């Protein structure tokens, strides 16, 4: 980064694979229950 | 490509399936000058709108996101999207409307305390999820029910739009350097001149006249009868590029005149080193993020999302017409996944996120059509010239030797060229020519020969109206509401429109492909 | 028209009963728009070049002939060729070659100590003796050996002559006023500016360019489809005023900058009333006018004479031209005589002698063509126009406030627009542009499907060497020499070209009608 | 005219009168021989 930056637990990378991942899985969720809807 | 297969991802598979089969072509197809002439185009076309956006959002941002930003947000995505895109030929780049968001987002956090940058962070990452469940469940099929109406309203407005910018800031040099009887002979000119200068208004019109007035001879020199065919293609094809050449040479031998060049950055560096580096801390740069906010972004992700959705789908509607002889096929879903997911990862970077921009697009169609004997023969529907425009985009920085020389006059002639040529299909910008020719006069297609004329000018003044709306909307601070206001058209043309006209008046009048019904 | 009767002024007496029946329609037909449209339009038309030669003249002459003298002959002859000529269309006035003989001739005077302003007296009462031999022995008879091939080389020269002027008046605003980055903000302006200023060039650039560009648009919205056609007629025909009025409101607006204005004396009083009067003693102001010169004037007469006889005469076959629908005929034994005479009356009061000049006669019958629905209907023939742009020249001196807020500028863009307009009609022209044609784009006439492309090209090439020949001997000293050179293309015609083409092939391309041998 | 000028024996009307009846003498002349002349 630039200039002084706060100290995270998380790194960036950490943070952004923190984010994809409930990202994905709020998607996920999604996907499963539109897969369950429509066919009962 | 618009039906809803009611498969999860359906319509991106088929997109992928229906372009991807054509990619060799997409090399090959390119190997003619014409394609390099539309290369030159494109790449002041898009450089220019970038230079000037970017320099505009470091004023308005302190250098949070400025000119060098801009130009690697540009190359960086338009190179993915020509490798990857489903219709090559669209032009991605930043717009007006972005501009207006990023104020608007700007002031808000400078309102509550919140860092600008990581709001947008966390706008991007919402914005991937809205698309990604867009493209599941195909809701680029809504795109079928923006008939002609919308989309010529819309190309209409945004051309205009784009001619009184182009005016605008002419305008504005008048203003920066008025006639006066005297003069400061010492006047400082870094940064920029500081007080008015001689010959410099009057200059920079010359420039932009000249460079339009060369621009369309060179465009009625293609169609002449004049020179052999060939050479007279090649030439005519060769238009902008050659009447760039020709006033950046005149300009160029008066070296006395002050008039305002391209400038690009040093190097490719942040454009604020004491404000954010290359990457963006989704949790804050200076101070704690709030948990309240990375929940909040999601409304202002819903209308970047709408704001890049209408401005990509409405582009990709009119650039694939039918009746412009594209036989290679558009993708709704592949197109604004790509875009949308491009800009959400941009943002993590603090970069812009960019869209399928109108006019670019259309004039880089219109610089890849080929002519036959008035008729349109066929389009150079490839990948090369809108990878080879990404990358001259990035390579600006570069090349500052070759861009410190040309004035911004001449690129506001080729605006004014690229404006005025972009209304070329539009049926609403005949109907209003005929609103001021005799009933007599009119040609023989399929909305004058079956349809009474006034209620042919009734129907154009309607749009006009619609035209009027939007115009106020965009001059007033609600003009983040244009795309709703523009979906507002869609329950006008089917719904209000059968109330008033028939059938066959609305069939000849609002057509998909120019037919008689 | 061009007969020999054999009867002693057989010639002018056959002019006067075709011309003077049409008397009472000469007024009548000028009960139209269109007519006040061509007042307006050779009003500065013809104005404009009175005061540049006079100003050029009486620089050359020491004031004995300047401008006032110039604008009052202009007015009086005008008056009397419209009300008593047999072609009123023709637009009597000064030209370049009477420029060059009164220069020549002042020199000539200044050498041998002679009263320059008394030779010109001399020279024109032995103007007199030869005009009225030549109509008594109907010596215009000649005129019909002189066919299309010398006419549209004369005109297409004149034309090119006309604009390289007009170009040049602004190359050299240009020089007078360069572009530099310092001026000194204080210099006198009286008379004229003694220094450059800003913003001057560029504005008398912009006013041209401007003038051209409406007077051009203009003329292709009274041809085209837009506005109820008597509306659209009335404003095309109002075009040039119409174009001259906006752009000297947009410099009239414009205070700071400085442009050159028209400027007419302050009365009607002689350039120099220290040197002659209004009468000029035959015998001598000064010094006792020598014998010899009496005798020795006729020379100089002869040349007078061989000058406006061929520039009115080839000016009265161009302006009268069959394809011109050119319904009530025209003298050239009257003309002539009225021309010359008059010329020789005015050389008695220190007045110029005029001849009927060709772009300025040419633009006024086009003024009043009335196009068909591409093709020529019929001409405005009236003497009303002429005789009030007679009267407006006359009356130019009171008219001074009004006519000095008028930029030199914009008479330039009106100037070429009539230099670019008085090339229509001519086939050599047309045959010019042929030659960057391909032969399948050649249109379907006479001179194209009876002769090879080869050969007509050829044919084409030969007629430019005499334009470039002619070309040279105008910007050489000997340039009063220009007429013999140009009667030296009729002996090319009728001699050399059956040498080198077939009988069919000549007639094509030199035809008095162009009608297919 | 103007300024001072030289007097001489005939005014301008009488010169130019004698000059026009000169002329007028030399084309009368010139159409008799003429017309004598395309008869013998
Ligand atoms: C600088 C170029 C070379 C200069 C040297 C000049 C020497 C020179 O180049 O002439 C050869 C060639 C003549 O051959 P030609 O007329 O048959 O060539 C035709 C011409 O190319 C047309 O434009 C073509 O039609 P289109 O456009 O496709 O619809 C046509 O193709 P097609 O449809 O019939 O099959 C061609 O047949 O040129 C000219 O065209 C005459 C204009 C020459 C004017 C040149 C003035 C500089
Ligand atoms: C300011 C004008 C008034 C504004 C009010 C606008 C309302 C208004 O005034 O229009 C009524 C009038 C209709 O009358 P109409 O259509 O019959 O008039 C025909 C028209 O003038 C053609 O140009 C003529 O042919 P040409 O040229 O001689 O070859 C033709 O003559 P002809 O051969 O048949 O005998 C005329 O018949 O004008 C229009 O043409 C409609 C387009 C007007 C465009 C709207 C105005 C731009
Ligand atoms: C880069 O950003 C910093 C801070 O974000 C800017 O410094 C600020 O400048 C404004 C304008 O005067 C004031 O609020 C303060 O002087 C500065 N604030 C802080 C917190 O330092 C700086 O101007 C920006 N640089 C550029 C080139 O835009
Ligand atoms: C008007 O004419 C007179 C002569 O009649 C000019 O006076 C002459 O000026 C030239 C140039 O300076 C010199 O030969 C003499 O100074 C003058 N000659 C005589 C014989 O006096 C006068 O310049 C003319 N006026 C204008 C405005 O050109
Ligand atoms: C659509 C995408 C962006 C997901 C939606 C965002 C929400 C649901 C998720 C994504 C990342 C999450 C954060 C991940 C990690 C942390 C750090 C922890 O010490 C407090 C909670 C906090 C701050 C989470 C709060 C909820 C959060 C912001
Ligand atoms: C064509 C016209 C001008 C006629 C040709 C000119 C000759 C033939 C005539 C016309 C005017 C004549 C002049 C008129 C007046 C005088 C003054 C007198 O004291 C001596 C003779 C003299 C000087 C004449 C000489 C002859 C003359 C020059």
């Amino acid at each position: 980064g630039e200039r002084v930056q706060l100290a995270h637990h998380f790194s960036e990378p950490e943070i952004t694979l923190i984010i994809f991942g409930v990202m994905a899985g709020v998607i996920g969720t999604i996907l499963l229950i539109s897969y369950g809807i429509r066919r009962l | 490509p618009l039906q809803q297969t009611g498969q999860l991802f359906g319509g991106l598979v088929r997109d992928i399936r229906r372009r991807y089969p054509y990619y060799l072509s997409d090399i090959t197809d390119a190997f003619s000058p014409q394609v390099l002439a539309a290369v030159i185009f494109i790449y002041f076309a898009a450089l220019s709108p970038a230079i000037t956006f970017g320099g505009l959002l470091g004023e308005k941002t302190r250098n949070q996101m400025g000119v060098s930003e801009l130009l690697i947000s540009t190359a960086v995505q338009g190179i993915l999207f020509a490798l990857l895109g489903a219709q090559p030929l669209l032009v991605v780049g930043f717009s007006g409307p972005l501009l207006v968001f990023e104020e608007a987002f700007f002031s808000f956090c400078e309102t509550n305390g919140l860092e600008y940058i990581v709001g947008r962070v966390w706008i991007g990452f919402w914005l991937i999820l809205l698309v990604v469940l867009v493209v599941a469940f195909e809701g680029s099929f809504l795109v079928r029910f923006i008939s002609r109406y919308t989309q010529e309203i819309f190309s209409f407005l945004i051309s205009l739009i784009f001619i009184y910018e182009t005016f605008s800031k002419l305008i504005k040099i008048f203003q920066d350097h008025p006639l006066q009887k005297t003069y400061n002979y010492n006047v400082l000119m870094v940064p920029k001149p500081q007080g008015p200068l001689p010959n410099t208004a009057l200059l920079s019109l010359v420039l932009m006249a000249g460079t339009f007035f060369f621009a369309m001879m060179l465009r009625k020199f293609k169609n002449s009868s004049y020179f052999p065919g060939k050479l007279r293609r090649v030439i005519g094809d060769f238009g902008v590029p050659i009447s760039i050449l020709i006033m950046v040479l005149v300009d160029f031998f008066i070296q006395d005149t002050y008039t305002q060049k391209l400038s690009v950055p040093d190097g490719f560096k942040v454009s604020n080193s004491s404000a954010r580096g290359w990457v963006i801390h989704p949790l804050g740069l200076r101070s704690e993020f709030p948990i309240w906010m990375m929940f909040a972004s999601a409304l202002p992700a819903l209308l970047v999302f709408i704001l890049i959705f209408l401005e990509s789908q409405i582009t990709t509607l009119i650039v694939s017409k039918p009746e412009r002889k594209m036989v290679k096929g558009s993708g709704f879903h592949l197109d604004l996944l790509l875009v949308v997911g491009m800009g959400g990862v941009a943002a993590l970077f603090g970069m812009p996120w960019l869209s399928a921009t109108t006019v670019r697009s259309v004039t880089h169609a219109n610089a890849l059509t080929v002519m036959g004997k008035a008729q349109i023969q066929e389009v150079k529907e490839q990948r090369i010239s809108g990878l080879l425009v990404a990358v001259l985009v990035g390579l600006s920085i570069l090349m500052e030797p070759i861009l410190s020389r040309i004035p911004l006059a001449v690129l506001f002639g080729i605006f004014l060229y690229m404006g005025v040529t972009s209304l070329s299909g539009i049926q609403l910008f005949d109907r209003i020519l005929l609103l001021f020719k005799p009933p007599k006069y009119h040609p023989d297609v399929p909305y004058v020969k079956r349809v009474k004329t006034w209620r042919m000018h009734l129907f154009t003044g309607i749009q006009i109206i619609c035209l009027a709306v939007l115009w106020v909307v965009k001059s007033t601070p609600a003009s983040l509401a244009l795309p709703f206001v523009l979906i507002l058209t869609v329950p006008l043309r089917r719904v209000l429109l059968p109330l008033i006209f028939r059938n066959v008046e609305l069939q000849c009048l609002d057509a998909d492909d120019a037919k008689a019904t």
